């Protein structure tokens, strides 16, 4: 154990205390472990000095465990160097196989675009009038939408937690900058409104049956003016909240737990709707499609579930990893789900079929952070190794790596044009990458060498006041918003 | 103490380098309440088979048979693979379009008229 | 610190509830060991009548308990719950006050008043006004 | 685990006789709980974003395992108590073991603090970040001002205002030297501008342009940023001078005010003793200049009460040293003010302050160093200054101490 | 019914926990004090199960008064089916 | 340690109470 690499250190000591029979029999980590196999992706180059000191009978034993337990995967390429082997390895079944990441991926967005997946591929709720009207607005703020690039560098507006005693767990902000949500240790969830206008409930089924409909400001004169503050809290977890997700029609909050419950809270009676009980165990992330029919809950067990908001049961259940589903993220066109886990892997699932088209290996501690680019061509991930790596989806090929934060990234976000990549971390800094620069050169090898572009991609580290940066949200006029919990 | 710097080891052998002072306050209770729930059943597997001495095949007896029942795990790989390809079959169903607030049935939400006794 | 003073000043004040029903009809001085633990079974008890009492009403679609979600979660905690109004009617009962507040003030501040600067384009108003 | 801790539980339970490969069974079996709990309650750590492992953790991560959280006390029924945990104990190895059962009672409960509130800042403006305190921290060529035009700009508004026109316009400008992060670099300007000030301001004795200079020098100090003892030269003659002074305008009208600009002086001097100190310099300087005030014969009495108000202030131990041996000097003093009937001066009034003040310090340093008997006529055997009204002083200075 | 009529007279009778004490640790999990004689009667049947064993406890500590130890919350909670632990550390 | 800063400071170095106006004219 002692001749191991420096990152598997607390995966050894996992195993001392591992010694019986017993104890791994009811560990069900280590139960995966032994019946699976590792994929220990070579070249040929190399896999013919090994099987040259392996069909021979002379050793003849350390081949059939090899040949038991460890699959290869052999490509052709000319050589890594060992600062571009160290990029894209650290994940148990590490490297995985080129033949994987060569399926059709629909990354386009939706409405021509080749790589788009038509609008009848997954089942996709209508666009209603109030949502039509949304957009209208929406592109109002679009027409302040500043271009932010390397030059014209945003201004973060941080909205931190002062007292926060209990400890908040999760944060999400609406599209537009008008809720802001708080998931907390004290089993609570606490929705703020950050405009100038105070949260409402409906009124009651007897007011609404004296009032008329049709009308034409139905949408306001059903807004209850004896219920309004600037905070309601959503009692009903029994257990530390650990995912918070609005839904894009600004109603439909969602929030997962430790007690293995998804809930959904409705926004215009502020109470709980429904209870999606399908883990026994911590979800620790969920988040509602971008068109916000479906949504996603990672947990405890090992797998993600897709639900609908109108089943008890989920749809499609995503069970490849071999750890906790940490993240769970829907494509910017939701018909893809990215779920990194601890396994150090992220895996795009297709939502037809349920099946794994992408894996991403390259991290050297649990995956806490994925997003999207807006063009739906790329993919951030941070983990607790401070490294944040961009990975294409149509090839699937890493090397970009941005390595200047020091703990764990637990939020990323790229800009409303993705002109700027923000990063924040446990070492209370919101960095700002070139995501420009960062693509602008994008096979038969399945890698495109390393370089060391992190020093160039870097705009602004901005150091926070002993606050770790737990959520970054992008206005749609590109104003970076960020809330963190001031320790 | 003696067996409380021990705890601080084993904590430190796991990379745990920040923690609360109570946090080995109370490994150390559940470590004493494991012990003596080992030993309690093993005397009691040596009164089933009738010896003065609890010896080591009595301890091998209580810890296989309370690692039976207490300490759980996830469920297997080749369980979690079959019940995932069992669901995955199922193709996807459609959407009604205007059917309201999308629930479940009934029985499975929590929307219910939710009564309270009147103060009296 | 009002950090931990988030959770010592109820559980402080679970210790004055055990100190005066330790004192009716019985102890004076108690072993300080013997507090503490019958504080923590006293916290224990009143978060599983919280857990369980939420369990029974959701099981039955709801979110608020009523009286007969707690006398079925009493029932499975083996309570005999008819013995209650003789218990709440004592000549012995007392009272342990509330734990004080850390913002006694509430409005002690002056502050100092400085604007200038306005907000671009893509900051709407109800963003804080840029500084000094 | 060590074995040999396994062996007393054991014999301290009713099973003597345990075999080394029985008890080296048991040690391998707990120790593999303890690493299982303890990699199992790192989940709950990593999720909960605070990199501490508190003592909560190990509550999910034991529930997790289906094993109770309870500890120190197992159920076999499980039906009263299940897997809600009961946080343990306050534990201290260095406790007592045994309390009174009516001192948890009657002991105040802490106080609840703050709801959680949400408060916006910024940490960047287009690129840059504020100092906000949201936020942490051949001719030669025309020289520039380390300045800039809205800091100087920023000076000028400051010291206007701290010249006191408005009262509103002053406590801003008070609090906001008492917390700019950026105030160094302009340091040098307004220590300047106060020891220059009262220098040209005792000149004509303008009690005001003082006090506000006084609590520009409070303000100044209680700044925690800002690295004050390169400038304490300037800033300790400027309040020596406050305290020490004659006062040149009518001193019978505000000489209530002079004290207090005594009184503040003496406060600002005994705090800058109290920081800066290095090994005989600052606090031994001004000791010794006040007690030559002291010993010097037919002072200007407003200096006299100045210094009596410096040397008073000092502390625990200054006082009671100081003051003992002159128990004489102040009498004699008194008691010429009394005899010449000269009224129309400041002596009688000087006269009165001071040995008010030195009364008042005379009674914690009797109440503090022996006990409250014989408090009727045994202070005449130190001339008889305060006696029973000194005796008085203390009984309320015991029923302080009885309220406390 | 008669606990019906016990519950319709908490609007008095403050008992001997607080209503912020009680509603604190039913608030944590999840049962919010829609009505306050809800909490009383709660704050009641957690204190009749203290009572009941320290009332217990002393018909041990009368056999062996004036100071309850572990030795007497051992047998009056072992009717209860509670073993309780000694410290031993 | 004579060598510290602070030694050269002239608040450490100079008699400045002789600067203290006593009744000044």
């Amino acid at each position: 154990h002692g001749d191991q690499e420096c990152y598997y250190q607390d995966d050894l000591r996992v195993l001392s205390s591992l010694t019986k029979k017993e104890h791994m029999k009811g560990n069900e980590t280590m139960l995966d472990f032994r019946t699976s196999k590792f994929v220990l992706r070579i070249s040929r180059d190399s896999y013919q000095l090994l099987k040259r000191h392996l069909q021979e009978k002379q050793n003849n034993q350390i081949w059939n465990i090899v040949q038991e337990h460890l699959y290869i995967d052999i490509f052709d390429g000319m050589p890594r160097s060992k600062q571009q082997i160290d990029a894209m390895v650290g994940s148990l079944a590490g490297e995985a196989k080129r033949e994987a990441n060569k399926s059709k991926v629909f990354f386009g967005l939706l409405k021509q675009d080749p790589n788009a997946p038509p609008q009848n591929r997954i089942p996709l709720p209508e666009l209603k009038d109030s949502d039509k009207l949304d957009k209208i607005m929406n592109m109002k703020e679009t027409t302040k939408r500043v271009r932010l690039g390397p030059d014209c560098l945003p201004s973060i507006c941080f909205y931190t937690f002062l007292n926060a005693y209990q400890g908040l767990t999760a944060v999400d902000v609406t599209d537009d900058s008008s809720l802001i949500a708080g998931g907390f240790a004290d089993s609570t969830v606490r929705v703020w409104s950050v405009t100038p206008k105070k949260l409402r409930s409906v009124k009651q089924a007897s007011d609404l049956s004296l009032i008329d409909k049709e009308s034409d400001d139905v949408l306001e004169r059903i807004m209850d003016e004896k219920t309004a503050s600037e905070l309601k809290i959503l009692y009903g977890h029994s257990g530390p909240v650990y995912g918070a997700s609005f839904s894009p029609d600004r109603n439909y909050l969602l929030s997962s737990s430790e007690d293995g419950t998804v809930r959904l809270w409705s926004l215009q009676t502020f109470t709980c709707l429904v209870g999606y009980k399908g883990h026994n165990y911590p979800v620790w992330d969920t988040q509602f499609s971008p068109y916000g029919y479906y949504f996603v809950s990672g947990g405890h067990d090992r797998v993600a579930r897709l639900w609908a908001t109108d089943h008890y049961q989920p749809l499609r259940i995503f069970a490849g990893h071999l750890a906790d589903v940490n993240c769970t993220r829907f494509h910017p066109n939701s018909n893809y789900v990215a779920t990194g886990s601890a396994d150090r892997t992220v895996r795009l699932w297709d939502v037809l079929n349920g099946n794994c088209v992408r894996i991403f290996t390259g991290h050297k501690g649990p995956i806490h952070s994925l997003t999207f680019s807006p063009n739906g061509r790329f993919l951030a991930t941070g983990a607790t190794d401070g490294r944040v790596l961009l990975w294409d989806i149509g090839h699937g090929l890493m090397v970009g790596e941005l390595k200047g934060h020091t703990d764990t990234v637990c939020s990323l976000r790229f800009s409303r044009d993705g002109e700027i990549l923000a990063s924040g971390s446990m070492d209370n800094t919101v960095r700002l990458w070139d995501a420009i620069k960062a693509f602008e050169d994008l096979t038969a090898t399945g890698h495109i060498n390393l370089p060391e572009n992190s020093q160039e991609l870097l705009l602004g580290t901005y150091m926070t006041k002993s606050t770790p940066v737990v959520h970054l949200h992008f206005t749609r006029r590109n104003l970076v918003l960020a809330a963190g919990a001031y320790s | 103490p003696k067996d409380a710097q021990m705890m601080a080891q084993i904590l430190k052998d796991m990379g745990i380098t920040e923690y609360e002072p109570r946090v080995i306050n109370q490994m150390l209770e559940f470590a004493f309440r494991y012990v003596t729930t080992i030993l309690d059943d093993a005397k009691i597997y040596s009164s089933h088979a009738k010896k003065a001495t609890v010896d080591a095949d009595d301890v091998r007896l209580a810890i296989q048979c309370r690692a039976d029942q207490s300490f759980t795990s996830p469920p297997p790989r080749d369980f979690l693979l079959d019940i995932a390809r069992q669901r995955n079959q199922t193709p996807l169903p459609l959407i009604k379009p205007y059917s309201g607030p999308r629930l479940p049935p009934d029985r499975y939400c929590l929307t219910a008229p939710n009564y309270r006794l009147k103060s009296l | 610190n009002p950090a931990d003073n988030y959770h010592l000043a109820r559980r402080r004040t679970l210790q004055v509830v055990v100190s005066s029903l330790l004192t009716e009809a019985g102890f004076e001085s108690a072993e300080k060991a013997s507090v503490e633990t019958l504080t923590e079974m006293l916290q224990s008890y009143i978060s599983e009548i919280g857990r369980s009492a939420k369990s029974y009403c959701e099981h039955t679609a709801r979110t608020q308990p009523t009286l007969s979600d707690i006398v079925v979660t009493l029932v499975e905690m083996g309570f005999n719950v008819d013995t209650l109004p003789a218990y709440a009617k004592r000549s012995q009962r007392m009272v342990i006050t509330a734990p004080p507040v850390t913002n006694q003030p509430v409005t002690p501040k002056a502050l100092t008043a400085g604007q200038n600067r306005p907000h671009p384009p893509h900051i709407p108003s109800h963003f804080p006004e840029f500084p000094d | 685990l060590p074995s040999e801790s396994m062996k007393v539980v054991a014999e301290s339970m009713g099973i003597a006789q345990i075999q080394e490969e029985t008890c080296q069974l048991l040690t391998d079996e707990v120790s593999y709980r303890i690493k299982e709990i303890a990699q199992d309650a790192l989940k709950f750590m990593h999720m909960g974003k605070r990199q501490k492992l508190t003592t909560s953790d190990i509550d999910y991560a034991l529930k997790l395992k289906n094993v109770e959280p309870l500890y120190g006390f197992h159920a076999q029924e499980f039906i009263p108590f299940r897997f809600a945990s009961g946080g343990g104990r306050e534990l201290y190895f260095y406790e007592e073991k045994e309390v009174d059962l009516s001192d948890i009672i009657n002991t105040p409960l802490p106080r609840v603090p703050l709801d959680v509130c949400l408060k916006a800042h910024w940490l960047s403006i287009e690129g840059c970040q504020p100092a906000i305190p949201e936020n942490p921290p051949r001719l030669k060529p025309r020289s520039i001002h380390e300045l800039s035009v809205e800091q100087q700009l920023y000076y000028k508004e400051i010291t206007e205002a701290c010249v006191g026109s408005c009262e509103a316009k002053r406590a801003e400008a008070l609090q906001s030297i008492a917390t700019d992060p950026g105030l160094y670099q302009m340091l040098p300007r307004f220590s300047t501008f106060i020891s220059e000030g009262v220098r040209v301001n005792v000149v004509q004795n303008n009690l005001a342009l003082l006090i506000y200079l006084m609590r520009m020098v409070k303000a100044l100090m209680d700044n925690p940023t800002l690295y004050l003892e390169k400038y304490v030269h300037e800033l300790i003659p400027a309040v020596m001078t406050c305290i020490v002074s004659r006062q040149l305008c009518l001193r019978p009208d505000v000489d209530n005010h002079w004290a207090l600009r005594d009184f503040a002086a003496r406060l600002v001097a005994q705090i800058c003793k109290h920081f800066s100190t290095t090994t005989n310099n600052i606090q031994s300087r001004i000791t010794k200049t006040f007690t030559k005030s002291w010993v010097d014969e037919k002072t200007p009495w407003t200096t006299r009460y100045g210094s009596i108000a410096g040397l008073a202030e000092l502390g625990h131990d200054v006082i009671k040293t100081l003051i003992l041996p002159r128990l004489q000097q102040e009498g004699e003093r008194i008691r010429s003010v009394l005899d010449g009937p000269v009224l129309s001066n400041i002596d009688r009034i000087g006269a009165d302050h001071v040995q008010s003040l030195l009364l008042k310090h005379c009674a914690p340093v009797l109440a503090k160093l022996r006990p409250p008997p014989d408090n009727q006529d045994a202070y005449r055997a130190e001339f008889g200054s305060l006696g029973p009204l000194l005796c008085s002083q203390v009984v309320k200075a015991r029923a302080q101490a009885a309220l406390q | 019914t008669p606990l019906v009529d016990f519950l319709m007279q908490l609007e008095d009778y403050t008992p001997t926990i607080p209503d912020a004490v009680t509603g604190y640790y039913l608030n944590r999990a999840g049962f919010e004090a829609s009505d306050p004689r809800i909490i009383r009667l709660i704050s009641l049947a957690a204190q009749k199960f203290i009572s009941d064993i320290a009332n217990d406890a002393l018909q041990h500590c009368k056999m062996k008064k004036y100071t309850l130890t572990m030795e007497d919350l051992t047998p009056a909670l072992s009717e209860y089916g509670i073993n309780v632990k000694k410290p031993h550390y | 340690d004579l060598l510290a800063d602070e030694n050269f400071l002239m608040v450490t170095q100079l008699h400045w109470e002789d600067d203290i106006i006593w009744d000044g004219e």
